[PDB]
RNA sequence: GAGAACAGAAAUCUCCAGUAGAACAAAAGGGUAAAAGCCCCCUUGAUUUUGAUUUUCAGUGUGAAUACAAACCAUGAAAGU
RNA sequence: GGUUGCGGCCAUAUCUACCAGAAAGCACCGUUUCCCGUCCGAUCAACUGUAGUUAAGCUGGUAAGAGCCUGACCGAGUAGUGUAGUGGGUGACCAUACGCGAAACUCAGGUGCUGCAAUCU
């Protein structure tokens, strides 16, 4: 129960509000950098979880909309030969190392600038929405680009291993968390108590014969590999974009003309008004 | 009981002046069309620009008093309104002020032959940088309507002041030209507007240094027509040009060193 | 590929502003409203503007720090940044300027009898029993001690304390208004 | 803090005038050149118009029919190097460039917690640069994964401070030296104690040096030289782990070792002396040096930059055969061992008496140059990579530069404040590190005389830093117990 | 047709109101304590009222709200003394519900003539699967009309099991 | 508005909602919404250092205030503020 | 064409009322050792992609719904006012003129388009 003139008195947010996804207060901070110093270009590192996969973009800023300068996926890592926890710790720092590989393959570094030149390169990083707690999975997917090599200015503290009293980082706790050493502990605090949560989880390993010891030594090869090649090779596109367009159409409701719909508005009132 | 202070000390006066705000109005007589070159003339002055939500009667050229009524609000020295007419079609009108005292003004009809940004070959553009600036022809020094438009790009675009400068934010640049040569009698004509972004080459007869500049229209492509202006009192033009105010035989050299000179 | 181009008139710079001013004779019908042709009559001469720009730009000094790691408030060393000059076109200032200035009626018995103004060291007084320091106003201020503490030695006394500052607080709030005023 | 003194009055008037676009405008006078190699050749007199330097380039490697590109050099009283052409016929001075570039590093990783003591040596593998040992304080030394800055096998088993450790060129023993008595050798991949410890000298380990992989044969481990604080220098075996003899030459403490290109090794000691070894004597002094009159500290050699890397370029191949790496060794020793067609390695002494001393000590027993010009003593001495500049660390708050070929005076890296502790070089010769007592390190351009980038970010005092052999990374270590990975 | 879409309950509202602070309030909190094991919540008083004889910011109610299985058990409890019957109102139009007895030691607990007798307001919140879209940070949502609750399908499923009555219609 | 025993017009608890009759330090044409509202977490502030206005009897390379700016400082993972 | 992320304009994008939605991707959903966080694994964290579900979200479609947008000579050069004539008028204010100059009202139509990147029968 609202009155139409309230239904006139409402502002509508943005529709990327409007949607649960995108602060524009945070994003705000994120265009008015300084700017009264320099103008330097700002480059945003999006990483984005849904359930299932990992999204981690460079995206610039234009007044068209934006332009992303490379992208990095959780499906992309079995080329590189990881097959389960797609979703895990390991896989953000799996995804965090590989774009930078990437991006600098495209950069060219290795393998307008007039007056040197080189210019090492930094990029800022998005939030998004997700709550800033330490040990979570989010600064993973920091850590890797920093061990590829770009200059995202950051601090330790969400690191895990971030100790509460003093400010100190544990190195070798983090080094589990990167191969993933946990859930091969888990896998074993799992396989001997409990195997009937054990025979449900893990499955994919069991499918496998993957076992605990094996899963650190899975990441560490897959690492130099991703530095061999990060070169992005893209899907092979089966069913070409037109084969993709028809069989959506086929299930896809369309309106209806005004011809109809006076049609629809003159089978009422021979209904509806004249005595049934 | 202290937020709003620093809001006041935001309108203070100040002897390093702000970047002057930038304000965009609907007027009364508004359309689609007028209201898509509004957005594409914003993304020069991002960030600090404004709009409504709402059409605002205003006659600029019959009185002026509700446009501090806004300006003073919401602390915008540059202010622009959209209208739309059968003498005076699409007119954007542009106002300067000085201390949320009306500066100057001048109407501005705009040709049929614009493009937005959709129209354009896309490419790509950096938000929120400094431009560059062109002026093709003496009649911008010389005649004193474009001397006002001169006085008025310079200042609504330029954004920040610096002394220094990185090479990698020279991405665009902003070129207005007077339709043609003229004659004071013949009319005054209208406004090539154009802006473009850039494109280095590597060209190998500057050498090391320098490159070879090969533009790209982005647009938007627009042509003003000149309506009519108000101008400023010249007492008000000596205050709107006047200098903070913030030795002989006594130099410093390097490392400090005050010395005296003898004669 | 060639880079240096002439110019019939000599194009003055404005690189405070970043300017350009070609001042040369715009033909009117290479800028005809119909005309197909008139594009590059726009480009060609812009980017033969915007060349000669750069040229200058790049005939700049520039800055080398030899920072790093958290550089607070300045370039990396990598970055090399160009030393502009000032901006000579002078444009209208948006505000006039700030000359809000009084002798507040202090000040003249501060030129009558010079008494210079002090040294504005600190908040912090040293007390006596105890022996800490205990600041002068802002918390446990040396003002309210007489207020919270808990005999009298000779109606309540207490809020008189009270009220005579009162008179003098708003003794500056008095005395705020007429230099005001004047 | 502290400001330039501003621009003047006047001077903001003068930037405002258009000016100077370097035109080079047709560029057509015509003025011949001179070519000359900088080791011995001279070679025509040709004049083409004023043009860069990769015709130049284009034009050289033609001449010689080379399919390797050069570093030029000109106007040689000041040393300045149509780049030249306004400074005012013209020889030109033309040098190979070994074409890699090493990126300058700027900023580092995170900062490395570990072992609670001092940090007191490190060292990087030739064969890659994400493993890296260090040297501790504490009783153990640490092995680190540099890509994940993480642990790798924390190293227990000296019971005393580890002092000076090395890698095994080829990329197979880590050494160990520590404060009581002891080395141990190591595995990198499995981190065990590989045998028993290494011991009979009677005082502390000071320096330690490998036995290069071009001389050892195919199908054997390298040796290793050991020097110690009781004067004693013991070759001992890896396989058997058994020394072969001592030597009783020096009488005070021995500083420093390094094994010679021809077979020989070098020592410095604290006899204010220097002593000539040849393995192939049994271990028996050939020639002693008598320069000094305030004693020895660290040695260097011309080729040691080759001879510590063992057959590995900068990308870090690893080659397959052992006979390769008896080949590619060799090669890349002879690329820097012959350039003047002539097996002359050279050798700087350190000491202090504020001087350094340029030798050949095959050739002849009298020093080529006395370097003089510190005010407190040096520390630290060591070629360039192509083993043609060579500088010097000191405690006067300076790094010098010298030449290699007849020890002039180049320059001072003034900069640092406190006392240079050591320094390091790039790969590829343009860049140098170097650690101080003060906390900051500081990358110094050898082609511009300047200091690159400051770089601070320690929180105590720098006792050793390293330069990874891809030109990668930089380890550091200091009072501070944390270690610091710099990079690009 | 439910194929996920079933009825489960999301949590017990444990409440006690009582009108002061003190003893009657710390003994209330500790008659939560015992009870739920887990640490109540205290709720301050909103603003001054003064008829009650209290005012404002007073910590005046305690309560405590218990979910999964762990308030199911503590659930039945009540309706033990409630016998298995609630009566018409007592519903919301959404579904939610609740209820309330006197005399706490009349299921478990022992007398404890040092912490007095008090008496609880029970109240039982209701769900189906999918209601974190309501509830989740990014991405809020609103649920479909059809996914909503009643106090019809609240009664049909409260009959069912715990063997309840509906107590005049 | 629909709900929950004691509990009533007013005690707390659930759901629906108020374009907000959120309180906005202000007063307002207007707008803030993952807030400038509410709560929690972490911490000084009257720091130093030199070119503009002053005042000096040890005219006192400033001796201090005052004006400006810079270094710092606080927090935040960061952008930043 | 569908979808997904980052977006631009920010109602033609909303609200309300129904219905449909292959594929894929989301989502709901599985869990509580670790990291983290709550009165509470509800939230947030982690984990799993296994046990399930398209039911909601979401995506379309439907409603002479509410609102909202554009075009038109829609009022309309109207109101109004500038200016112009020794006009008329006891006043208040009214014929001629030439300058600006609007809205409400009516008609015509509507009901998000778009940027980047990636992917699905």
């Amino acid at each position: 129960a609202k009155s139409s003139a309230y239904s006139s008195r409402f502002q509508t947010p943005f529709r990327r509000r409007r949607e649960g996804k995108t602060d524009y207060y945070q994003r705000k901070r994120l265009v008015t950098q300084h700017k009264a110093k320099y103008n330097t270009p700002k480059y945003r590192l999006v990483v984005r979880f849904t359930n299932k996969d990992i999204i981690c973009q460079i995206i610039s800023s234009t007044i068209t909309g934006d332009v992303v300068l490379a992208a990095a996926y959780s499906h992309e890592l079995p080329r590189y030969g990881i097959t389960h926890g797609l979703t895990n710790w390991a896989a953000a720092y799996a995804t965090g190392l590989l774009i930078a590989r990437r991006t600098l393959q495209k950069l060219g570094l290795d393998e307008e600038a007039v007056e040197d030149g080189p210019r090492p390169f930094k990029v800022f990083l998005d939030i998004g929405l997700q709550r800033t707690t330490t040990g979570a999975r989010v600064f993973g997917a920091l850590k890797g680009a920093s061990d590829g090599g770009l200059y995202v200015p950051h601090s330790e503290n969400r690191f895990p291993g971030w100790d509460f009293e003093t400010e100190e980082i544990d190195p070798e706790l983090l080094r589990s968390y990167i191969f993933g050493g946990h859930v091969s502990q888990y896998m074993e605090e799992l396989a001997d108590d409990d195997e009937e949560r054990f025979s449900e989880l893990f499955k994919g390993y069991l499918a496998d014969d993957i076992d605990a010891d094996s899963l650190e030594d899975i990441y560490t090869s897959a690492h130099e590999a991703i530095r061999a090649d990060p070169a992005f090779k893209p899907t092979e596109k089966k069913f070409t974009k037109e084969q993709y367009a028809a069989e959506s159409k086929k299930y896809r409701q369309t309106k209806l003309s005004k011809e109809e719909r006076a049609a629809r508005v003159a089978a009422k009132i021979a209904a509806l008004a004249g005595q049934q | 009981n202290a937020r709003a202070k620093r809001a006041l000390v935001k309108r203070e006066a100040k002897l390093v002046e702000n970047v002057k705000q930038a304000l965009f109005i609907p007027g009364q007589s508004c359309n689609k069309n007028l209201h898509d070159i509004m957005v594409d003339l914003s993304a020069l002055k991002k960030p600090d620009m404004k709009r409504f939500n709402r059409k605002n009667d205003i006659h600029p050229f019959e009185d002026m008093s509700p446009l501090e009524f806004f300006s003073e609000k919401n602390d915008c020295s540059l202010m622009v309104l959209m209208t739309s007419s059968k003498k005076r079609k699409n007119n954007m009108t542009f106002i300067r002020t000085f201390g949320y005292k009306i500066y100057d003004m001048i109407e501005l009809m705009v040709a049929d032959n614009f493009k937005l940004l959709s129209d354009f070959k896309k490419l790509t553009f950096t938000v929120g940088l400094k431009p560059m600036f062109t002026f093709q022809g003496a009649a911008f020094d010389t005649h004193p309507v474009y001397k006002q438009i001169k006085s008025l790009f310079l200042d609504f675009f330029r954004g920040e002041s610096t002394d220094l400068q990185d090479v990698a934010g020279l991405q665009h640049v902003i070129s207005m030209t007077i339709q043609g040569d003229f004659q004071d009698g013949e009319p005054l004509p209208n406004v090539l507007f154009r802006v473009y972004k850039l494109k280095s080459y590597k060209s190998d007869q500057g050498g090391k240094r320098l490159p070879r500049i090969e533009l790209v229209e982005i647009g938007p492509r627009l042509d003003f027509k000149i309506g009519r202006i108000h101008t400023p009192s010249p007492d008000m033009v000596t205050e709107a040009h006047k200098k903070p105010k913030q030795k002989k035989n006594v130099e410093l050299d390097i490392m400090g060193d005050k010395l005296g000179r003898i004669h | 590929l060639p880079v240096t181009v002439e110019k019939p008139i000599p194009v003055v710079y404005d690189l405070g502003n970043l300017a350009a001013f070609d001042s040369n004779v715009l033909d009117k019908n290479d800028l005809d409203s119909s005309n197909a042709r008139r594009e590059e009559k726009i480009k060609s001469l812009t980017r033969d503007n915007v060349q000669l720009l750069i040229n200058q730009l790049l005939s700049l000094p520039m800055k080398t720090t030899t920072e790093s790691v958290g550089g607070t408030g300045g370039q990396s060393s990598v970055m090399t940044l160009l030393q502009l000059p000032d901006p000579t076109t002078d444009l209208p200032r948006e505000k006039p300027l700030p000359k809000a200035k009084a002798m507040t009626k202090w000040e003249k018995f501060a030129a009558k009898k010079g008494i210079k103004p002090k040294e504005r060291a600190g908040k912090m007084i040293y007390d006596e029993a105890s022996g800490e320091w205990v600041p002068k106003w802002g918390y446990k201020g040396a003002n309210k001690k007489l207020d919270d503490q808990w005999l009298v030695e000779v109606i309540d006394p207490r809020t008189l304390n009270r009220a005579e500052r009162k008179r003098l607080v708003k003794k500056n709030e008095k005395q705020q208004r007429r230099n005001m005023k004047n | 803090s502290t400001l330039i003194p501003p621009p003047s009055k006047k001077q903001k008037k003068e930037a405002q005038l258009p000016r100077e676009v370097a035109i080079i405008p047709k560029d057509l006078p015509n003025v011949s050149i001179k070519f000359q190699a900088l080791d011995t050749g001279d070679n025509a007199l040709r004049v083409p118009g004023a043009i860069s330097e990769k015709q130049l380039e284009e034009l050289l490697n033609q001449l010689n029919g080379t399919s390797v590109p050069y570093t030029f050099s000109c106007t040689i009283k000041a040393s300045d190097p149509y780049s030249s052409l306004i400074k005012p016929q013209i020889t030109l001075l033309y040098t190979p460039r070994a074409v890699f570039k090493v990126k300058p590093v700027t900023r580092s990783s995170s900062a490395i917690a570990g072992h609670g003591s001092t940090i007191l040596c490190s060292a990087f593998a030739p064969h890659t640069s994400s493993r890296m040992v260090t040297g501790a304080g504490d009783n153990t030394a640490r092995i680190w994964d540099c890509d994940t800055q993480t642990p790798m096998h924390t190293l227990k088993g000296h019971y005393n401070w580890v002092l000076c450790v090395s890698w095994s060129p080829d990329g197979e023993v880590i050494a160990t030296g520590s404060m009581d008595n002891t080395i141990r050798l190591w595995d990198p991949k499995s981190g065990q104690c590989l045998g028993d410890a290494l011991r009979g000298h009677s005082k502390w380990i000071t320096s330690l040096s490998w036995e290069p992989i071009h001389l050892v044969k195919p199908g054997s481990k390298p040796r290793l030289a050991s020097s110690s604080k009781d004067g004693t220098i013991k070759i001992w075996d890896t396989v058997s782990r058994v020394c072969q003899y001592t030597m009783s030459g020096h009488t005070n403490s021995v500083s420093c070792v390094k094994w010679g290109g021809q077979g020989l090794l070098y020592s410095g000691s604290h006899d204010r002396t220097v002593r000539v070894w040849d393995i192939n004597s049994q271990g028996r002094c050939i020639n002693i040096l008598k320069s000094h009159a305030h004693w020895v500290n660290h040695l260097s050699l011309s080729t040691d930059y080759a001879l510590r890397i063992g057959a590995f370029d900068h990308t870090g191949k690893k080659p397959s055969t052992p006979e390769e790496a008896q080949k590619k060794a060799l090669e890349n020793y002879e690329k820097i061992c012959k350039k003047n067609g002539n097996s002359e390695e050279m050798m700087v002494t350190a000491s202090d008496d504020y001087t350094m001393f340029l030798w050949n000590p095959l050739k002849s027993t009298k020093p080529i140059a006395r370097m003089t010009g510190h005010q407190k003593l040096v520390n630290h001495v060591a070629f360039s990579p192509d083993g043609r500049y060579i500088v010097s660390a000191s405690f006067d708050n300076s790094i010098k530069l010298w030449d290699g070929r007849d020890g002039k005076f180049i320059s001072t890296f003034r900069g640092h404040v406190a006392s240079v502790y050591q320094v390091a070089w790039s790969s590829d010769c343009r860049l140098l590190v170097s650690c101080s007592k003060d906390t900051t390190l500081k990358v110094w351009d050898v082609r511009t005389r300047k200091l690159s980038v400051d770089l601070p970010g320690h929180k105590d005092e720098v006792y050793t830093v390293d330069w990874s052999v891809d030109g990668k990374r930089v380890c550091s270590g200091g009072k501070d117990k944390m270690v610091r990975l710099w990079t690009h | 047709q439910n194929p996920m879409r079933d009825l489960k309950i999301e949590k017990l509202v444990l409440n006690i109101s009582v009108g002061e602070s003190g003893d009657r309030l710390t003994r209330a909190s500790k008659v939560l304590e015992q009870l739920s094991g887990q640490t109540p919540v205290q709720s301050k008083a909103r603003y001054t009222v003064r008829t009650f004889g209290i005012r404002r910011n007073e910590k005046i109610a305690v309560h405590v709200t218990v979910r999964g299985p762990k308030a199911e058990e503590i659930l039945e409890r009540g309706l033990k003394v409630k016998e298995y019957q609630l009566r018409d109102r007592n519903f919301s139009a959404t579904g939610n519900f609740g209820f309330g007895i006197d005399e706490h030691i009349d299921l478990g607990i022992k007398y404890d003539p040092s912490i007095g007798i008090f008496g609880m307001d029970f109240y039982v919140v209701m769900n189906r699967p999918g209601a974190r879209v309501t509830r989740r940070k990014r991405c809020k949502g609103t649920v479909g009309n059809s996914h909503k609750t009643t106090k019809e399908d609240t009664v049909s499923w409260f009959k069912q099991k715990y063997d309840a009555d509906v107590l005049d219609k």
